[PDB]
RNA sequence: GCCUUUUUAUU
DNA sequence: GTATTCGCCGTGAATAAAAAGGGTA
DNA sequence: TACGGAAAAATAACACGGCGAATAC
């Protein structure tokens, strides 16, 4: 139909049909006039040429090219690939009554909320403000409700807050290689044309606040609104699909929150004092008379009816107490409730208690890990890390010992090949020995007289805060922060013979850099182009099982597979 | 609609889904529109 | 319709045009692009109430 | 010993190493490569001569008529720079070539090219853009292999690929099954015996050539072998060899490498052979009978008893075979033989015609390798050619030769058997650089054969009846193939210019896309990874991390183009363990065979090396040599990196996997409407906007005497003189190609002397000569009760109230009038013409500019929403709006040339009347007609500008990549302030450190918190009104800190005066110079903090905001150089409830300025059916886009107040089905 | 948007979606590979309404055997052998 | 009122 | 008849912005 | 006011499985 390749003030497809009809159009004028055999040869053959070329592309004796060097794209070529027909205008449809815009953090709202910008939301429920306007009385029209939405005056805002009072609106990823990628929130009104994508589900989009801009969409009738608020929502996406343990874990700065509380000080401001309850220590923390972490015993009440016991327990744990619920035990709370530590926390909370007190659960961790966050001031500082004085002298070791190994070959006594592998047996064992050199200086480094002998007790570093925990670094991450980065990758796959002997805080050399980039370029390299592969990967992973649906409850067979679990290799 | 066939365009199929025959190569006029 | 989407559209089109290979409605990327409800959520209940009209 | 505009704003450099070569120009790449393709040189290596001389002179086939060449010219172009970048007219100055008529000459004007202003870009379509170079394969001898996984199959694979500069690609490549195969452009391979049979060789002298040759004697016996001392080498027989009694070698044992040196002492020509040894070989030679001339044995068979019983009736005594092997001579070349279905010359040739007559298939392999239009190769193409093959010279002919092809045949067995190594395409020396002189001399000779084949035709039907050279070249394809390269390809990138640091990135840039390189989709995986052959040519930091991942990537600082294309950088070279004080670039092949020591090493006053054992690389892996041994060194401690990632302070802090995404934002910041200066920058931040020619740099020197932000006048001094003075004109608040503001500040009084070097009027976000990409905001690394989740950023109002961050950004909207200019609908914006007036502050929703369709219906243009701004200026040429520019440009003109003439007069009546007769020149070349599209009057286009306001949304980041935008608005009162009352305008996450290894970006902020509070304390010298000497001691002291720095000022240079007004731009805070590897030390920060009031640690103790409590762990604030980027949030939100659909399928649309319609897309769909969402799937893809019978009845719903979903058929569904339907396949709905 | 246009061609075309697949549709039919199918559509080669003939072998099957058989070129000479063959046979 | 290529940029 | 290599063919993430180009005399 | 398509282009030339076709043994 016309409308399918419709003319514009020339496209691609018409300029093909022309190819076609012209060649229609000279055989009829070939049988009238008696043609010879060889000139209806040839002309039959560009004819056929021009069908093959109209209904495909690239699988003829040569494609056509259009006049500006791209190949033309033929009845094939709109139907199959990205730019077909089933996967750009059948899979991909774009959608009205949705938007686009950078997320945000935005602290101060629920797990069920986010926030919508004001003139954003505005314009995405545009047929939701003629509604509201009908109902009451205001503009009983079409035509003079489109003036008032563009006047923006103050009674267009009082009639938006009615409607997105507690309106489903799905915000969406726009890459979803995951089911959290598409997940529903109850927004509120706020300046900036931003959206506060909440931070409990930011590690179930996989996808940190670095700039990402992302789409936003909003169910319709009612029958889709229930399913946003049913299956779609963030309250009841605690859990992964993919394990047991959930997706809503405390990524960066709320469990970093949470680690400086939970944490035990000798010497610190009221040591050793009792507390009538878990309330008293906010009472004991905000007029700043104690420390966030100090050795006490406060009262707690355990349920599963009642128990009470006076158990150590320090002031930042106590804080703890008012904000789990109460058939939530203690001797989850009591460790240092790294990320780690509390992806069991919020995992036993879904299971004994239920999800109705999870969400007011996930909330105040959310809303005590963020605000004490602010009074714990963890950063990161070329004072707070140290290289320490092993180090120096392990570098010096290392280089005395790659000099020994070194006139041994010129000698004759190894080859070329023991003597690469011993190279890198000597350093990374150096860089075994500078990892624990550097991990004590970070664990039992910083002493505090506590009126009498010199205890042994953990370092408050806030580097390691945030390596103990789990949260941002790992014990390899820090290995190559305040020691030296260890072993680096080749291009092709190869080791470095001599890895860089200095470290990031007094600065690497010019080629202690670019040997860093050889593996550091060819992970982003690496990340950059697997999600090609993965993305395609996605595609058939789906493509093939999304015909498989439950539909029984029970069967009556009782065949199935043996289970066995990991035991080829060493430890479990 | 509960099902969908596909099968081969018979040359009454084709006649069967087209109103009219066109003749002319080219799409529009040059001058107006 | 569900074997097009993925790949070789000028392949698998010509497989189900000479052999028949009319589709009983069943599949999710089918449902998709014919556009209608989904047979793995509520419109399930919604297929299994058109298997009882059937 | 500094300049006039360096004593103003003198910044520390914190380098221990001195720098003993200056800083070259950073756009030698693209000026001084495109300054030898203007002028007319003698020779024809490098320029548009060689693209003149290869195809002139034109002799036609039969004619009898020749074209000669003798000189080509540039005449001045119509337009200035200043008029092309609004009009839309190409910036193109007409070339005229002198063609000669022999068997009458004119200087014939046939296309016209680009040309480059001073800034290195080119002007199109009104749009400031260039093409990049190309990091794409060389053309010569590639050497590849492709071991492991990749089509092995068990067995190694080598295949050689013989690439031109341009033809036919030629290929060797192997197989499993052990025969060479032959492969030209990819298609189906041919056996390697049929291409070397179309060089006029026979089958026997294919053998000799490849293999080595046995002699052979009869005697009483069978036969006699005639022993090579070179054969003996990896030889494993069952039988032994014995030599006059002598036993050599044991039958049926490996012998050992003793038998090879005793054996050259006593070399016997003849041993003795059993007769079952030989029959295993091939004979590789024809012989021909005495008696009746028939042939006993053919070509290249495998002897046996019968064979071997022929030779005694045949009479020939000596047989010339071949040695087979499996270390040594490699006899796959001979296995080959049998592969093929012919062996005759004239019948191999129409299989490269198939790959069918006589003299189509002999014409088509001459033009294929042996003629010089279709096949070519430079002095660049045969360096590789010869280098490949360890030839003796450089220089060659473009064609391959006949003894070129047997060459490289024999170097193809070496790296097979191991004698030769395997060449990599991720090597420099392999990647040849295709400039911007070297593509314009290609694309020009692309039309120059276009009118080359046109009058090879025209010259038949002439009578030559002394013809004019006008009609005889065409003007349409020799200008339309400049305009296809310099306009809509893969080389003339968009170039961004709203920051000059991605001005000059832009040039210095190396694009592998193209038509001679590989895409960015479709690249392998070991092309996007970084070799060790990087060092000093290409950086691997700026790279664009995505879809093209290693192919684009930055050219470094010292990096220069040869000519020949190779990228070389200096190293200072080491004679006698003493480094010198010349230079010597060296490519990436004479990196490898020479030991080049490293820059970061602690030299003495002498140029010694203070360690015995330093560090060092040979062919790029890190290793170990001595002080004595290494060649040469590195000149520079900016070598690896390019001028975007020197830029960022402590990079041997920063991590590599950061610095990646640290400088891709950098050449993407925006133009604060306030420039302030990096407290923390490198050395090369002062070069980039003197290098920059959006930045006005002085051509004379001397003092000034008007200085407006419209134009500067500089007054030249007797000495810079040849007389007048020179002009300047600001470019003010024009738009970029990003849609972003560009303005042009001035940085000195009145009456302030500079030199040529200076800078008078800093650019676009830059104060002084300093580049400012952003504003140094008091960053705090700490959360505060939320807002530092991931690595956003939380700022204060305080940045909001001093428009600190703020941007322009300048929004054209063109009116195309196919249309009468009046407004006649059927506002108080207009001036009563149908066009907006200047400065009018517009709201989106509006009409802009009246459009109305002679018949009456209204179908004009308006604002779209979220862009309402006030106008800069409305730019109308081809009424009432017309004749306004018309006569501003006439008063600009007389602003221009009156105060030029005024100057010398102070005869003359002659040097008046001269400027009266330009000023009318002047005035012709503007009220004339513009080239405008043709169907349209004229074109008036609107330069609508907005403020762009700082809020939660803007992605804002550092020079290191702290990605994030902003939280939200926090007040200052609410934000965490230090004991001295100031409070931090950025509150920052720390949490990125344990990410990466980004601890650079905190070794900024204690600098910076050292530079500010240095700065502070001289704010606080000021506001106090100390003495000046006593100001002078505080600015020496602070200079002087450091082991040993590489500036060494002196204060007692400068003047009273000068110090003066040296702490006003010092009052702000102290400018700071760290290189990116000979930085500062973690001792001279907190050396530098003692300085100060602040204490020694780099975190304080501070209250808090909301709470007002101090903390117990001390948070690192200090002055963080932050940057606001492209990516707004004005300009990234597009909401759309309905509007306009698409024509071909009923869906919505794309892009802000099509009212943004979001696409779902496939992957979106499988996260929607995941949770069962039925109901909203079925909605998200019908009722929003397909349903056309829906969408209105759910609009008719909505505002209702009925939420109700109606089934229906889905039109996207029906654009698919009329998809199959269009074809031969029947499909229907039951 | 719905209504569909229609060509009269005076030769048969054979479809390039059937032909250029794997398998071919046109070549199973023809018990034909990929190489000879495309010469008779292309009119570089003749069948009979089977045997592939070239263009000089067609000059001799006239004065041979042309009373008893007739061949043809060009996707007429297919339709007319997929007229000629049943699907029951 | 659009569509398709190419380039830049983002996750 | 049974492999066996190869010519051609399926696929090579997702999403926002700008630019020309939309047949040649 | 006409034909739309051919041969040259002084074209652009990738990589990892796959399906069927044309040979060697
Ligand atoms: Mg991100």
């Amino acid at each position: 139909p016309p409308d399918l390749r419709p003319l514009v003030p020339t496209s691609d497809l018409n300029d093909l049909y022309r190819r076609v009809i012209n060649r229609n159009n000279r055989l009829k004028r070939l049988l009238d006039l008696a043609a010879p055999d060889i000139i209806v040869r040839n002309e039959k053959r560009m004819l056929q040429e021009a069908v093959d070329a109209l209904l495909d592309n690239g699988r003829r004796g040569r494609a056509i090219t259009g006049s500006n060097k791209r190949p033309l794209k033929s009845l094939a070529d709109m139907i199959k690939g990205k730019q077909g027909r089933f996967r750009q205008n059948l899979l991909g449809k774009r959608v009205d009554y949705s938007g686009r815009s950078v997320i945000t953090v935005g602290p101060y709202l629920r797990l069920h909320q986010c926030g919508l910008p004001k003139k954003m939301a505005l314009e995405l429920f545009k047929p939701f403000i003629y509604g509201k306007l009908e109902l009451r009385g205001l503009a009983t029209t079409i035509k003079a409700a489109k003036k008032m939405v563009e006047r923006e005056e103050a009674v267009v805002w009082d009639i938006l807050d009615e409607v997105i009072r507690e309106h489903p609106v799905l915000l969406n990823r726009a890459p979803t290689l995951h089911r959290l990628g598409i997940q529903a929130f109850e927004p509120v009104l706020i300046e900036g044309k931003a959206i506060q994508l909440h931070p409990l589900v930011c590690a179930a989009y996989n996808a940190d606040f670095d700039g990402d801009q992302m789409a936003v969409h909003v169910p319709l009738t009612l029958e889709a609104q229930l399913e946003a608020r049913a299956l779609m929502m963030s309250t009841n996406n605690i859990l992964s699909p993919a394990n047991g343990e959930p997706i809503i874990v405390p990524s960066q700065d709320v469990v970093l929150g949470l680690y400086y509380m939970t944490r035990d000080c000798v010497n610190a401001k009221g040591e050793g004092m009792v507390l009538t309850g878990p309330k008293e220590a906010e009472r004991l923390y905000r007029s700043g008379l104690a420390s966030l972490h100090a050795r006490v015993k406060v009262r707690i009440t355990e349920y599963e009816v009642a128990k009470t016991s006076l158990k150590d327990t320090t002031v930042g744990r106590a804080i703890l107490w008012m904000i789990v619920p109460k058939g939530l035990p203690y001797s989850i709370v009591n460790q240092a409730l790294g990320k780690k530590a509390i992806s069991k926390m919020l995992n036993t909370c879904y299971r004994i208690l239920g999800l109705k007190p999870t969400v007011i659960f996930a909330d105040q961790i959310m809303y005590t890990g963020f605000a004490y966050a602010a009074r714990s001031g963890a950063s990161v500082g070329i004072d707070d890390m140290v290289i320490p004085e092993k180090k120096h002298e392990i570098i010096s070791e290392a280089e005395a010992e790659v000099a020994e190994i070194q006139e041994q070959f010129q000698s004759g006594l190894v080859t070329a090949g023991e003597r690469y592998n011993k190279v890198i047996d000597i350093w990374a064992a150096a860089n075994d020995r500078v990892s624990k050199a550097m991990m004590d200086n970070l664990q039992t480094e910083t002493v505090i007289n506590r009126d009498g002998q010199e205890e042994k007790q953990v370092s408050f570093n806030s580097i390691y805060m945030m390596a103990d925990s789990g949260a941002r670094g790992s014990a390899a991450q820090i290995r190559q922060l305040a020691g030296m980065r260890g072993l680096m990758a080749k291009p092709d796959g190869s080791i470095i013979e001599t890895p860089i002997t200095a470290n990031f805080r007094e600065g690497l050399n010019v080629l202690q850099y670019f040997i860093s980039t050889h593996g550091a370029r060819k992970g982003l390299a690496d990340t950059a182009l697997k999600t090609a592969n993965s993305g395609y990967l996605t595609r058939r992973l789906v493509d093939v099982a999304q015909d498989l649906v439950v539909t029984e409850d029970d069967c009556g067979t009782h065949e199935g597979i043996m289970m066995t679990p990991v035991i080829e290799g060493g430890d479990v | 609609f509960d099902a969908i066939k596909i099968a081969l365009a018979s040359p009454d199929m084709i006649r069967s889904w087209s109103f009219g025959e066109v003749k002319k190569p080219e799409t529009i006029n040059y001058r107006t529109f | 319709i569900s074997a097009a989407s993925f790949q070789e559209t000028t392949r698998v089109l010509t497989e189900a045009a000479v052999a028949g290979k009319r589709d009983e409605l069943r599949g999710l990327k089918e449902n998709v692009i014919v556009g209608r409800l989904i047979p793995a959520g509520t419109g399930y209940a919604y297929h299994q109430d058109r298997m009882r009209r059937r | 010993v500094y300049s006039y505009t360096e004593k103003k704003r003198i910044r520390k450099d914190f380098g221990k190493r001195p720098q003993v070569l200056d800083v070259p120009y950073l756009l030698s790449i693209q000026l001084d490569s495109f300054q030898k393709f203007i002028e007319q040189d003698p020779e024809g290596q490098y320029g548009l001569e060689a693209a003149f001389r290869s195809v002139f002179p034109i002799q036609s086939y039969s004619g009898n008529s020749e074209l000669q060449y003798v000189s080509y010219r540039l005449g001045e172009p119509v337009f200035d720079v200043q008029e092309c970048q609004i009009r839309g007219v190409t910036y193109s100055a007409p070339l005229r070539v002198k063609l000669r008529l022999v068997i009458k000459e004119q200087e014939v004007y046939m296309g016209e090219i680009p040309l480059m202003t001073d800034n290195g870009t080119f002007v199109i379509n009104g749009t400031e853009r260039v093409i990049v170079s190309q990091l794409h394969r060389s053309p010569g001898v590639f050497f590849d292999s492709d071991k492991g996984k990749t089509h092995s199959s068990g067995k190694v694979l080598y295949n050689a690929r013989i690439i031109p500069y341009r033809g036919s690609w030629l290929d060797f490549e192997f197989d499993p099954k052990d025969n060479l195969f032959v492969r030209i452009d990819r298609r189906r391979k041919l056996p390697a015996t049929i291409i070397l049979r179309a060089l006029n060789y026979t089958t026997e002298q294919i053998l000799d050539l490849f293999f080595e040759k046995v002699i052979f004697e009869i005697r009483d016996n069978k036969l006699q072998m005639e022993l090579v001392p070179e054969r003996l080498r990896g030889e494993t027989a069952s039988f032994d060899i014995e030599a006059n009694g002598k036993v050599y070698v044991e039958k049926g044992r490996r012998i050992t490498a003793r038998h090879i040196r005793q054996l050259e002492k006593d070399d016997v020509k003849l041993i003795e052979v059993p007769v079952e040894y030989i029959a295993g070989k091939v004979v590789a030679k024809d012989y021909i009978d005495e008696s009746t001339g028939e042939l006993i044995c053919a070509a290249n068979m495998e002897l046996s008893l019968d064979l071997l019983a022929k030779l005694s009736q045949s009479g020939h005594k000596r047989i010339e075979t071949l040695f087979t092997n499996d270390l040594d001579h490699g006899p796959y070349i001979s296995e080959t033989l049998r592969v093929d279905p012919t062996n005759d010359r004239l019948s191999a040739l129409v299989e490269i015609y198939r790959m069918p007559t006589r003299e189509a298939a002999e014409s088509l392999f001459e033009n294929l390798f042996f003629s010089e239009d279709r096949y070519d190769l430079s002095a660049v193409g045969r360096m590789k050619f010869n280098r490949s093959l360890l030839r003796e010279e450089i220089e060659g002919s473009g064609i391959l030769s006949k003894d070129d092809i047997i060459d490289v045949m024999k170097k193809l067995i070496d790296i097979r058997n191991g004698k030769g190594e395997v060449d990599d395409i991720d090597h420099l020396g392999n990647r040849r650089i295709r400039s911007v002189g070297e593509m314009a001399e290609n694309q020009f000779r692309v039309g120059l054969v276009r009118v080359e084949r046109a009058v090879k035709e025209r010259l038949s039907l002439g009578d030559l009846d002394t013809l004019m050279p006008q009609d005889m070249i065409n003007a349409k394809p020799i200008s339309a193939a400049v305009k296809e390269f310099f306009g809509s390809s893969q080389l003339s990138q968009f170039m961004d210019q709203n920051n000059p640091l991605s001005e000059i990135t832009h040039k210095r840039r190396i694009s592998a896309l193209g038509p001679g390189g590989l895409t960015r989709e479709r690249a392998g995986f070991e092309v996007r990874d970084v070799h060790p052959t990087h060092y000093g040519r290409v950086c691997p930091i700026e790279t664009p991390e995505g879809p093209n991942i290693g192919l684009i990537n930055s050219l470094s600082v010292y990096a220069q183009t040869n000519e020949y294309g190779f990228l070389e950088t200096p190293y200072r070279k080491v004679t006698d363990g003493v480094v010198t004080d010349e230079i010597h670039y060296l490519s990436a092949i004479e990196e490898g065979n020479y030991v080049i020591a490293q820059a970061n090493s602690n030299l003495d006053e002498e140029g010694h090396f203070v360690e015995d054992l330093v560090t060092c690389r040979s062919k790029g892996e890190s290793s170990l040599f001595s002080r004595d041994q290494v060649d040469y060194m590195d000149v520079s401690t900016q070598q690896v990196v390019s001028v975007g990632a020197s830029l960022i302070p402590f990079l041997e802090h920063d991590d590599a996997n950061r610095a990646l995404m640290g400088a891709n934002m950098q050449r993407q910041a925006v133009p604060t409407l306030r420039a302030d200066k990096p407290l923390v920058g490198t050395g090369m931040e002062r070069a980039v906007a003197v290098d920059s020619g959006v930045t006005a740099v002085a051509k004379r020197g001397g003092v000034v005497q008007y200085v407006d932000a419209s134009r500067i006048v500089i007054k030249v001094n007797e000495d810079e003189m040849y007389a007048g003075i020179d002009i300047y004109n600001l470019t003010k608040y024009t738009r970029s190609n990003q849609n972003t503001c560009i303005n042009q500040m001035p940085c000195v009084s009145l009456g302030e002397p500079v030199e040529r070097g200076d800078v008078l009027a800093d650019g676009p976000s830059t104060d002084l000569g300093e580049l400012a990409l952003g504003q140094n905001m008091r960053v705090a690394f700490m959360p505060w009760n939320g807002y530092n989740f991931e690595d956003s950023i939380l700022v204060s109002e305080r940045v909001v109230q001093e428009d600190r961050f703020t941007t322009i950004h300048i929004q054209e909207l063109a009116c195309v009038s196919r249309e009468e200019i009046t407004a006649d609908i059927p506002l108080s914006k207009l001036d009563e013409s149908g066009i907006v007036y200047i400065g009018a502050e517009v709201t989106g929703g509006d009409i802009l500019v009246g459009k109305v369709t002679p018949k009456v219906k209204d179908s004009s243009l308006r604002v779209p929403n979220g862009v309402s701004g006030t106008v800069i200026d409305v730019q109308v040429f081809t009424d009432k709006r017309a004749l306004e520019i018309e006569e501003m440009q006439l008063k600009q003109a007389k602003k221009d040339l009156s105060e030029e003439l005024q100057i010398l007069e102070a005869q003359y009546d002659e040097l008046k009347h001269e400027f009266e007769k330009k000023l009318e020149a002047k005035r012709r070349k503007i009220t004339q007609g513009d080239d405008l599209a043709p169907g349209v009057l004229k074109i008036v286009k609107v330069y609508l500008a907005v403020k762009r306001r700082i809020q939660p949304g803007d992605k804002m980041a550092g020079r290191h990549g702290n990605k994030g935008v902003i939280s939200k608005i926090n007040p200052i009162e609410d934000m965490p302030y230090d004991e001295n009352g100031t409070p931090v305008d950025i509150v920052l996450n720390p949490l990125g450190v344990p990410s990466r290894m980004n601890i650079g970006q905190i070794l900024e902020t204690h600098l910076g918190m050292a530079a500010k509070g240095i700065g502070d304390k001289i704010n606080a010298m000021l506001k106090q009104q100390q003495e000046v000497a006593k100001l002078r001691e505080f600015i020496q002291r602070a200079y002087d800190l450091g082991a040993d720095v590489r500036q060494k000022v002196d204060l007692s240079t400068f003047s009273d005066e000068e110090v003066m007004r040296l702490a006003e731009n010092l009052r702000k805070g102290m400018p700071i110079a760290t290189p990116v590897f000979d930085g500062a030390k973690e001792a001279e920060i907190k050396e530098l903090l003692k300085l100060g009031d602040l204490p020694t640690s780099g975190q304080i103790r501070l209250y808090d905001g909301r709470t007002g409590e101090q903390f117990e762990r001390p948070v690192t604030v200090g002055y963080m150089y932050m940057l606001k980027l492209n990516h707004l949030v004005d300009d990234k939100m597009h909401a759309r409830s309905t509007g306009s659909y698409s024509l071909v399928t009923q869906q919505p649309l794309g892009g802000k300025a099509q009212f943004g319609g979001q696409r779902f897309g496939e992957m979106e769909v499988w996260a929607l059916e995941a949770y069962g969402a039925a109901y909203t799937l079925q909605e998200m893809l019908t009722v929003k886009s397909d349903d056309v019978n829906g969408r209105t009845k759910m609009y008719k719903n909505i505002v209702d107040g009925n939420h109700q979903m109606e089934p229906g058929m889905p039109e996207s569904f029906n654009v698919l089905l009329k998809e199959i339907r269009s074809l031969g396949i029947n499909i229907e709905l039951e | 948007r719905e209504r569909m246009g229609h060509i009269e061609l005076a030769s048969p075309t054979a479809h390039i979606w059937f032909l250029k697949s794997l398998p071919s549709r046109i070549g199973l039919l023809l018990d034909m590979p990929l190489r000879d199918i495309e010469r008779v559509l292309y009119f570089e080669s003749y069948v009979v309404i089977q045997q592939i003939l070239t263009e000089e072998q067609y000059l001799d099957a006239l004065e041979e055997f042309g009373d008893e058989f007739d061949a043809k070129m060009g996707a007429e000479a297919i339709q007319a052998l997929l007229k000629s063959m049943d699907l029951e046979q």
